[PDB]
Order: structure tokens, then sequence, then C-alpha cells
């Protein structure tokens, strides 16, 4: 309940400054700027997506590398740290993959 | 003489209907383009009045000078290089009308 | 009592915001033989209430917002995020303690990435949306550098817990034990915030209080980034019958590390967007995942794995 | 009466604040915008005022037109002011910004930036001493402190 | 006669090549320049505190034109209007009738400020020290008609600053 | 006599024109070193 409380206080903290932030301040009378939005009419380029597809892929190995601090404390810690040391490796191959070929372009 | 691109008038009329072509069918998009309020009739009766002011030309050099500088204002247009006032400009609005007749003259003022 | 101590942690952190505008345009004045605001209030102390006045009383402009609804959602959600990452850190006793509350603190900036990307989108601005998908490039290489940083450091702590880090440091500053991941983790908080040199100048659309609220969102979350660097590496003693003193210095340590930002911010030109990710692929993931390996060994073989408990 | 003196309070803060925190666009133009970075370099330090040089038109509440308005900057002088949020004044730097200056008889020189904008405050000078600009800065907050806005909508 | 920028090759040697790397990785040559900046932080500020305080001039500065006068009190212009000719901006406008004493004395000397461009041709050209550029700067304004100066407003100016006017070309005239 | 400003006699002193920038830190292979003293200090 209590941090159930904290996010209600915050998110009904910051929407009372939204309000008094968008509705209160334009309450105050300022002419009116007659200015049309002149708008008269798409780079899609991978050079974003690539960015975002590989942050995707190494995050999704992060989440694997999560567990790691409580996977310390298990007996069999050459097996563990064996795995470990696969998964950065895999990470490490898939950054090495991505820089040896057309990749990391960003 | 040398001719700039025409050596002929009848080649110089050539340049000119095609230099027509190009802005009778901008005119539309300018409107777009610009959010003009004159409509695409009113545009292009101003192209063919602008054409039509330099209809007394005989020489072919200066109907080519004056299609190298027609080109290079629907250049100007289509890049939209101009601003909305710059096409605006050419419908003269916000200048008075003056008039033609002497008695409208006179009392106007020491115009000759 | 539970709602005063979070009033008590909302509204102080407000006021130093507002302050701190004051203290980065004195220091970087300073460090440009200048005189930061001296004429509103003794020492421009009144500068900040002038700015806040001022705006919440300036015409606010619509920027045609393809979505209002969102346009609004995105302001709310970077402050109340804000505020949140601050509860979990244990200044010595944190509001909230969390058995996993790094992990809080991740997923909390993860959220905070959201109100970038909407504000741009609902601003029906090309300009707009090309730089904040160029936000969304930068803050996309911090989160990966700074979560192995955090695994890596986190694997002496011993957990997740924030506050199991004054104990971990209770003899030595965690920074003498992993300096290189300091430094990377110290320049990742600043690709985070976007401080420079990893701004991109030249979210713009907001007009005053929007623009106010999303600035103090921004510069509460540079306070609460140097707090969590304070707490990671720059441990602090905590007498348990006295915490002030923990508190104190703490406290001391983020203004320390906030003042850096600002000493960084007029010190080095602006970075290259090529260049900064050309930094947060090629050169921090690399090393962060060489010291991950490495700090994954170490304790098995010098055969100090941290307490579970 | 107690209104009055409320409202009158009221628009003195707002007043205050204004003046106080002053955020100017630098429309610089032509030699006048080097005296103004003189303005904001070490020896007068606009930012000691709260004068904060605002990159962003749509952010900033003066524009100091410095330098020489050209018959093809002014379309684009005009927009930007209009682009400005309320409330928006304009100082003037410079006698070719008064009134073209050196460039008056110019084929291509506005005759002024009052006719393609209202100008609040005019600055002298060719260009401008440092000091003079900030002096007109500080005669335009000297101006925003006598404004009565909410004193005269009270009194309506 | 000519100095080689950058054109420096780099040696090989492995302390070399280990230092050049101690910087890369340690970033030394950053720390260097924070350092830098650190310093320019507890130096002395050069703000001077205006108008409290004033900026240094000399007294060749030109500003505010100024019409001045004999000791006696007499106006020292006497229309020549070589001043109106040199004027390289057109700002001065002269008209001169003879006065019903019988001297040349103007009946109209406007210069409109917003047209001038602060030369110094009209007080370096002026034969009787007449017009002469005073030291005020600071006399903004804020209506475009107020920079356009009447005779009547140069003779008040020239009666304001006359003491600093006089003063200054006491201490100039020699180099003039 | 004949007062300009002129130099001195003997002429002004001279003046620095080239670049000053200094040598300061350690080696590359001492402070490498020392960075892993302070390692292998907190390792301990
Ligand atoms: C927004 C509206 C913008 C309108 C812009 C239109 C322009 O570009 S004005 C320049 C047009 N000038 C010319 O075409 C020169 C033509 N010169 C001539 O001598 C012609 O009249 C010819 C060659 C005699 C042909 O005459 P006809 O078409 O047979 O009679
Ligand atoms: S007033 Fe003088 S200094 Fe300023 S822009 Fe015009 S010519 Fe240049
Ligand atoms: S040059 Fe001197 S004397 Fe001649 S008209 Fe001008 S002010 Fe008068
Ligand atoms: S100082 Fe120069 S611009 Fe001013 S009146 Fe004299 S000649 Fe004209």
């Amino acid at each position: 309940m209590n941090i159930m409380l904290t996010l209600l206080t915050n998110v009904t903290l910051a929407s009372l400054l939204v309000l008094i932030a968008f509705w209160l301040p334009q309450l105050n009378a300022y002419s009116e700027k007659t200015s049309p939005y002149e708008c008269g009419f798409l780079p899609f380029s991978m050079k974003f997506f690539l960015v975002a597809i590989t942050f995707l892929l190494f995050d999704l190995e992060i989440a694997l590398l999560l567990p790691l601090p409580w996977a310390s404390q298990t007996n069999n810690l050459k097996t563990m740290l064996t795995m470990a040391l696969f998964l950065l490796i895999l990470l490490a191959a898939s950054l090495a993959y991505e820089w040896t070929q057309k990749g990391l372009e960003w | 003489v040398k001719p700039i691109f025409s050596r002929d008038m009848n080649e110089a009329k050539r340049r000119v209907r095609e230099l027509y072509r190009a802005w009778y069918r901008e005119v539309p998009n300018t409107v777009h383009l610009f959010q003009l309020d004159i409509s695409v009739k009113q545009g292009r009766d101003k192209v063919r009045e602008m054409f039509m002011k330099n209809a007394h030309v005989t020489d072919p050099r200066v109907v080519d000078l004056l299609v190298i500088k027609g080109k290079m204002e629907l250049e100007e247009t289509i890049n939209v290089w101009k601003q909305r006032t710059h096409i605006m400009r050419f419908f003269h609005e916000t200048e008075a009308p003056r008039p033609t007749d002497f008695l409208s003259k006179f009392y106007v003022g020491h115009d000759p | 009592m539970f709602m005063i101590n979070i009033l008590s942690l909302i509204i102080p952190i407000l006021l130093a915001v507002a302050f701190l505008t004051l203290v980065e345009r004195k220091v970087l004045g300073y460090m440009q033989l200048r005189k930061g605001p001296n004429v509103v209030g003794p020492y421009g102390l009144l500068q900040p209430i002038a700015d806040a006045l001022k705006l919440f009383t300036k015409e606010p402009l619509r920027p045609a917002t393809s979505s209002i609804s969102m346009f609004i959602i995105a302001p709310i959600l970077a402050l109340s995020l804000a505020l949140t990452m601050w509860v979990p850190l244990p200044m010595p006793y944190p509001l909230i303690n969390m058995n996993l509350g790094v992990l809080f603190m991740l997923a909390m900036s993860s959220l905070a990435v959201y109100s970038i990307l909407w504000s741009g989108w609902a601003s029906n601005s090309k300009y707009a949306l090309i730089g904040a998908l160029r936000a969304v490039a930068q803050t996309i290489s911090y989160e990966v550098t700074l979560a192995i940083i955090l695994l890596s450091v986190l694997l002496m702590n011993g957990s997740y817990t924030l506050s199991t880090l004054i104990t971990t440091q209770e003899h030595i500053w965690m920074i003498f034990t992993s300096w290189p991941l300091a430094m990377m983790w110290f320049i990742s908080t600043l690709a985070e915030t976007n401080r420079a040199p990893f701004d991109l100048t030249e979210n713009v659309e907001y007009a005053a209080g929007p623009f106010a609220m999303f600035f103090m969102a921004e510069y509460a979350n540079i306070i609460m980034m140097n707090a969590f660097t304070a707490i990671l590496f720059l441990g602090a003693s905590h007498d348990p019958h006295t915490p002030e003193l923990y508190t104190i210095n703490f406290v001391l340590k983020t203004l320390a590390l906030t003042i850096t930002f600002l000493w960084i911010r007029a010190s080095y030109p602006r970075f290259r967007y090529d260049q900064l990710m050309h930094l947060l692929w090629k050169s921090f993931l690399p090393l962060t995942l060489a010291l991950c390996m490495w700090h994954i060994s170490l304790p098995i073989m010098t055969a100090s794995i941290p307490p579970q408990s | 009466s107690r209104g009055e003196y409320v409202v009158a309070k009221l628009d003195d803060l707002v007043n205050w604040a204004r003046r106080s925190s002053l955020w100017p666009m630098t429309f610089g133009l032509a030699c006048c915008a080097v005296e103004m970075m003189h303005m904001a370099a070490p020896r007068y330090d606009m930012d000691r005022f709260g004068v904060v040089f605002r990159a962003s038109p749509r952010q900033s509440d003066v524009m100091i037109v410095a330098g020489t308005l050209t018959n093809k900057m002014a379309p684009a002088l005009r927009k930007v002011y209009d682009q400005m949020p309320e409330p928006r004044y304009v100082v003037s730097m410079g006698s070719c910004a008064n009134g073209g200056g050196y460039y008056h008889y110019s084929y291509s020189v506005v005759r002024g930036c009052d006719r393609i904008v209202p100008v609040d405050i005019y600055v002298p000078g060719c260009p401008p001493t440092a000091e003079a600009l900030l002096y007109g800065i500080l005669q335009l907050q000297r101006k925003i402190k006598r404004e009565k806005r909410l004193r005269i909508w009270y009194r309506r | 006669t000519y100095k080689f920028v950058n054109m420096r090759e780099p040696s090989m040697d492995m302390k070399s090549v280990t230092d050049r790397a101690a910087q890369t990785l340690l970033w030394t040559e950053l720390v260097r320049g924070l350092g830098m900046t650190l310093s320019y932080l507890f130096r002395e500020p050069a703000t001077i505190n205006y108008p409290f305080e004033k900026g240094p001039l000399s007294p060749r500065f030109r500003g505010e034109h100024a019409l001045r006068r004999y000791p006696s009190g007499e106006e020292r212009c006497i229309a020549c209007k070589l001043c109106e000719a040199v004027c390289p901006a057109q700002a001065i406008t002269i008209e001169a009738e003879p006065r019903a004493d019988g001297s040349r004395r103007t009946t109209r000397y406007d210069i409109d400020m917003t047209k001038c461009i602060y030369c110094g041709f009209c007080q370096e050209a002026c034969p009787v020290d007449a017009i002469v550029e005073g030291p005020n700067f600071e006399f903004s304004t804020e209506t475009h008609e107020e920079l356009l100066y009447n005779k009547e407003k140069l003779l008040n100016n020239g009666d304001k600053w006359e003491a600093e006017i006089a003063a200054n070309i006491q201490a100039d005239y020699l180099y003039r | 006599k004949v007062k300009q400003d002129m130099p001195p006699p003997g002429g002004y002193g001279p003046i620095d024109y080239k670049r000053n920038l200094p040598r300061r830190g350690l080696s590359g292979y001492s402070m490498f070193a020392v960075g892993i003293g302070t390692l292998l200090f907190g390792y301990w």
C-alpha cells in the first residue's frame, strides 16, 4: 500500500502541475495570433531502426544476465561461471558479427 | 549578332509557349504550396497578363532573355525559394489604384 | 505520517532543482570569468522564482499537437517517473525499501524514454520527430552499458538492494575497486540525461508551463542520477544512532557530482551522433563486456562472494 | 481600494518576474551583433541581470534587431516576430535597424525595422556601445516595470 | 619563413605508444582541459557593476552630437554647411538665413541620429568647433521620432554636456 | 620638443609568441601501474 501510495501521489502531483500549466496559464487573455500552421504537402532510413533492433536483442541478452548476483551463491560454481562466461562471450560475438560485417552503421 | 538561344522569332515563340505551359501547370500547385488566397484561375490569369505585358517585343534576343528571366522566376516559385509575399507581390493589392482620366489626375495632383 | 514523508521527498527535490538552475548559471559564468545572476535577489537567490513566475505568465502557444491527449501525458510521465526514482534511494533509510531497488531504478529510466517518443510524435513536426528519434537512439545505447555496469558492480554488493550498498562500501569506496566501470558509468549517466557533450542542440514545441515541467523533470533526473552514482561508488559512513551524518555526507557527494556535471558541460565541445554512438557501441560496450567477465570471475577466484542476504 | 491594492501588487509581481528574467533572442544581422556579443562577454555579462540569450525564439521575450534589415531578410524578421510568444518586446539596436543608417537610401534596405515590426526601445549608435545596448535593456526593464496590464483590466 | 603546423610523425617507441594509449584510455587530456576551466573558476570575474560602474573610455570618444557655443554665449555654428557636405550618411540638414543682427545663424540644424553613423567627420570638418560628438552614449529612446534631433535639441545637449565636451577638446585638440 | 607616443628608450621587453603548453602527468607505464595498484588494493 505504501508503494501504491507513492505512485498515486507522484502521478497526481504531476497531473495537477500539468493542469496548472496547460489550462491555468492559458486563461490570461493575450489577444489572438490569427497565424495558421501553414503546411503544404519520409526519412525511414534503416540507420535508425538498426539501432533499435540491435538494442532489443542486446537488451534481451542483458535480461538473461540479470540473475547473475544470486547465481553466484550456487554450490556448482564452476558450471555457473562457465554459463555466465558463455552468455557474455555470445554477447561479444554478436557485437563482433555486427562490427566485422556491415553493422554498427548507426 | 549571336542569338541568346533562338535564331528566329518563331523559335523564340516556341520557348515562350514552353514557359507558358510550365507556368500554367504550376499555378495550381503554387496556390497549394504557399496557401495563397488567390484562385487557380486568378493565378493563371496573372500568368497570362504577365506574358501579355511583354507582347510587343520583336527582337528574338530580347524574347530569349525574357524567357530566361521567366524561367528563373518559375524556378524560385517551384523550389519554394520565393516566400508567400514574393508570390503575392505579382498581385499588387495594397497599392491604391492610380486613375487614368485627365480630370481625375488633375484633381489628384501635379502628376504629369 | 507516511504521506508527510512522501511530501518531504517530493517538495525539497523540486526546490533543489529550482535552485540548481541558479547554481548552474553561476558556476558556468564563473568558469567563463562571469558573474551568474546577481541582480535578481541577493546573489541571484530570487532568480529561479522570477523565471518560474515569468514562465507561468507567458502566453502559451499551441503546437498543433496531433494528439493533445498524448502531448499532455508526456510531461506527466517524465515528472512522475523522475519523482518516483528518488523513492528507493537510501539516504540512510529509504522511503520504500525494495529487495530489487536497482532494477526498479533501471525500469523507471526505461519508461522515461517514452516521454521523448510521445512528445515528438504528437508534436506533428518533422524536425521534432527527427530530434526525438535521435534522443531515442542516444538513450538506447546508454541503457545497455548502464545495465551492464550496474550488474557488474552489484556482483560485489550481493543483491539488488540499494541499502546493502552502504554496508558493502563501509570500509572502502566501491570506486577504488571498480574505477573503470565508474568512469564509464559517469559518462553513461551524462549520455542518459543528454547533458553536454551528449546534447543534440539544433520537445521544443512545449510552451511555458509544459516546458518548465519537462525542464524540472530533466534536472531532477540529473540530481537523482548523481545521487545514484554517489550511493554506488562514493559510499558514506552511517551511524545507526545518528543518520544525519550519512545524510550530510551523501548530500555533499551528490552536490559535488552535479557540479562535475556542469563543469563538464562548460569544458568540452558537443559530440556528434555518429561519434556518440561509436563511443557507446564500439568503445564502452566491449570494455563493459570484458569488465563484466572480470567482475564475475573475480569474486569466485578470490573467494569474495558477497552474502546473499 | 482593497481591490485596487491587490491588483496593483499582483501586477507589480508579474512585472518584476518578466523584467528580471527577460529572455532575448539574438537576431544578429550585421556589425551590431558583434557588440551584442560583447554585451554578453564577461565585462558586461547580460546574464548577471537575468537576461540569458535564448536561442529558441519560441521561448524568447525580447527580439534585439542588431544589424541592417534588408528587403530579402524583411519577411523573415516579421515571420519570426509573430512566431514569438507574448508578451514580446522589440529592441532596435543600431542606426541601420533604427532608420537604415548608412544604407538609408539603398535600393534593398528597409528604412528602419520599425516599418516591419513595432519597436519598443531604440538603441542609437553605429554600432551602439555594449553599455548603451545594456542601457537600452535596462530601460526596457524599467518600461516593463511601469506597465500596469492587470490594473487596467480591473479598471475596465 | 613558413612553419609546419601539425606535420609531426608519432614515435612508435613502446613507451610512447603506451603513453598515447594511456591518454586514450584514462582520458588525460580531457582532465587537463577540465582543470583549466576549474582554474578559470577561481579567478576574479571581470564583470563591471553597471550602471554603478562604467567602462573605461577615452577623451576622443564619439557619441551624442552636440552644438557648442562661444564663451560669450553665441552659437559657434556660422552656417558654413560643410559638415552637411562631409556627412557620409547625409544626416545633417542645415538651412540658414541672415540673423536680425546680420550673422550667419542657421534657422534649421536637423540631424537624424537614426541615420547618422557616428563617424565623427562632422566634428573634424567644422571650422569653429561647433558640432562636436559628446561623451553620452546612453541616450536610447522609446520612439523613433525622438532620435531625429532638432537644432533646439542639439543646443540643449551642448548646454548640458559643455563642461565635459570642453574638457575633452582641451585634452585632445593638440592631437588633432 | 616633439612628444609623440614613442617606444621607450631601449624599447619594450620581450613578448612571448610561442605555444607554452607544458608537460604534466606521469608516464603511461606509471599511470597504468597506479590504476592497477588501486584496483589490487580494492580487490584485497
Ligand atoms: S548601425 Fe552601424 S554597426 Fe550597426 S549594422 Fe548598421 S552600419 Fe553596422
Ligand atoms: S560645420 Fe560647424 S559651423 Fe558649419 S554648419 Fe556645421 S556646425 Fe555650423
Ligand atoms: S558624426 Fe558622422 S554621422 Fe554623425 S553628424 Fe557627423 S558626419 Fe554625420
